[PDB]
């Protein structure tokens, strides 16, 4: 129930702090898995959606794993592969290996179909899924903040231009943070609406009851963790080039 | 060796018979190696399937660890070593007893049934989910008297270019013999006309053998199929092959004006014009004497 949430302390200790890799060596191992999930992903043509599922599965599977025993370019295209099954953009095997490879060799050329060295990289990978299925415990289904800012920045008539920040922030909470093993889907959601409305200079008025937007979306939200959160998301942000260019006013 | 604190070995469980047989692999009886719970082990086998874990297997988990219901099956977990799903241990079921001579239902057992079985569908379609194999044989009964609807295989979710091979012939629907691929939650229902039907005649009641012959075999007991009687059905395609021109059928076996009544309602060819679950839980079927009853 709350088996895929996690405190900070268990952040910090995670399988692959055991084997040595550093906290910060950590996090980038996420976020080029997200990368790599990201690229793969737009070649294969399957959605945002599909990818971010990709994402939390990388996630969670690493706070069971080490990336000392199971490298990232290894574990992102068997989750890709997965979760375009999972959901319903199945693409095929030979296929996700062909991307794959492309993409981590640009150079190289694919083995030959024929070779006991690519039908053993396919293998690889099917047996990877099945580790991956094991390690989450056949939980595949997974709740995304964007179903949950989709949701508000309707129900506060948010410019086009303010809705799609949102949608923005919440992908990139999922590149770049490990928010969606801390905290619940539309809480992150809410991180992602008040920093997406502190970029655009954007103020949200206060519903005609007495209430903040962010109360209509989940009870626990306190204008505290939201400042805390965005601060987070914001510095990582910044961190990332080119990335807030994307939604930069250049007028 | 690697880590796996969310996937419990079957060992768990120890293996009294094999039960049935599966589309991936054996299905077996067993007991929990320390509380001695029953449960049915459905396995799951990677051979002849070559896109790694079948995609089919993962919608039926992903749909059952969905649906949490009294009346439905439940998927207690998932065993590796290969794959096991591991559910609740159902004795029975409503094929194998209607196939039963020695086995007899009152009315007021019967009524509990088709309350259990329309409830059950209440719950999966307000889910969002089509079960699209209701039969007699994937209707399950505990010994407790406890019907589970089963077998979600063939399941999928909704919210309109469905495929239309679906539900086995003798219980599937008008309007998906007629070509249809934009349905609903109507299909189930045409499916509990047929299975509470067989309540009484211990026998399914419209058994085909080829789709022309079904969807005649209908006719000849739900009357032709015409735009008088549903709609618009000259839009679909399929409706120039074999044109053609049911209470008083069932009336020897049935007697009970209610079930009667109930079962015309379930049985109609316009799926707009079929009852819902929702209004079938409250036809005076399930309201007058005698109440339904738990089952012995
Ligand atoms: N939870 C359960 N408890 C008891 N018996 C079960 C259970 N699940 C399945 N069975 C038995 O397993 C047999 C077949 O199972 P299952 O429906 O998975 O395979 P199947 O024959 O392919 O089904 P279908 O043909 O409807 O797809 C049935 O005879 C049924 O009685
Ligand atoms: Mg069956």
């Amino acid at each position: 129930n709350k088996r895929w949430y996690f405190t900070r302390e268990q952040l910090e200790n995670s399988p692959s702090r055991r084997f040595g890799v550093d906290p910060d060596k950590e996090l980038s191992y996420r976020q080029q898995a997200a990368n790599l999930l990201q690229d793969m992903g737009q070649r294969l043509n399957v959605s945002q959606l599909t990818i971010n599922t990709a994402i939390v599965y990388m996630h969670r599977f690493y706070m069971i794993q080490s990336f000392t025993r199971f490298p990232g370019n290894s574990v992102a295209p068997a989750a890709l592969f997965l979760a375009a099954k999972v959901e319903g953009q199945p693409k095929k095997l030979e296929h996700v290996i062909k991307v794959a490879h492309t993409c981590l060799h640009p150079q190289e050329s694919l083995p030959d179909t024929r070779s006991e060295a690519y039908l053993q990289q396919v293998q690889d990978l099917v047996i990877l899924e099945s580790i991956i299925l094991q390690t989450l415990g056949f939980e595949l289904t997974i709740d995304h903040p964007h179903t949950h800012v989709v949701k508000c920045t309707q129900l506060v008539r948010a410019s086009k231009d303010l809705a799609q920040t949102s949608y923005f922030m919440a992908t990139n909470s999922l590149h770049l943070t490990t928010f969606s093993l801390q905290y619940t889907p539309p809480v992150v959601a809410c991180v992602c609406i008040h920093l997406a409305c502190k970029w655009s200079n954007w103020e949200i008025p206060v519903s005609t009851d007495g209430k903040h937007w962010w109360e209509y979306v989940d009870a626990t939200v306190t204008l505290e963790l939201l400042d805390e959160l965005t601060h987070e998301l914001l510095q990582i942000l910044e961190k990332t080039p080119n990335r807030l260019k994307r939604i930069w006013n250049w007028r | 060796s690697v880590e796996c604190p969310f996937c419990d070995e079957v060992s768990k469980y120890e293996k009294l018979a094999k039960i049935g047989q599966g589309t991936f692999g054996e299905v077996f009886k067993a007991r929990h190696r320390k509380t001695g719970q029953k449960v049915a082990l459905k396995k799951v086998l990677m051979e002849n399937e070559k896109e790694g874990f079948p995609i089919t297997a993962l919608r039926e988990i992903k749909i059952l660890q969905l649906l949490k219901h009294e009346n439905v099956v439940n998927l207690i977990e998932i065993c590796r070593t290969s794959i096991y799903l591991v559910f609740d241990f159902c004795e029975h079921d409503l094929a194998g007893l209607l196939s039963n001579v020695l086995v007899k239902f009152t009315l007021s057992e019967i009524k509990r049934v088709m309350q259990m079985l329309l409830n059950g569908l209440y719950y999966i379609h307000r889910n969002k989910i089509l079960h699209r194999d209701m039969k007699a044989a994937n209707v399950l009964i505990t010994r407790d008297g406890v019907l589970k609807l089963a077998d979600f295989g063939l399941a999928r979710a909704f919210s309109n270019r469905y495929t239309n091979r679906v539900v086995t012939l003798w219980y599937r629907p008008p309007e998906l013999l007629l070509g249809e691929r934009d349905y609903g939650p109507p299909i189930d229902l045409w499916g509990a006309g047929c299975i509470m039907a067989e309540m009484w005649t211990r026998s399914p009641i419209m058994q085909g053998n080829t789709e022309q012959h079904q969807l005649a075999l209908i006719s000849q007991l739900c009357g032709s199929i015409t735009p008088e009687v549903w709609p618009n059905v000259d839009n679909y395609e399929l409706y120039e092959k074999l044109e053609l021109v049911v209470k008083d059928r069932l009336k020897a076996y049935v007697r009970d004006p209610y079930a009667l009544d109930l079962i015309d309602k379930l049985l109609v060819l316009d799926p707009a014009q079929r009852i819902d679950s929702d209004d079938a839980l409250n036809h005076d079927f399930f309201w007058s004497d005698p109440m339904p009853s738990d089952l012995k």
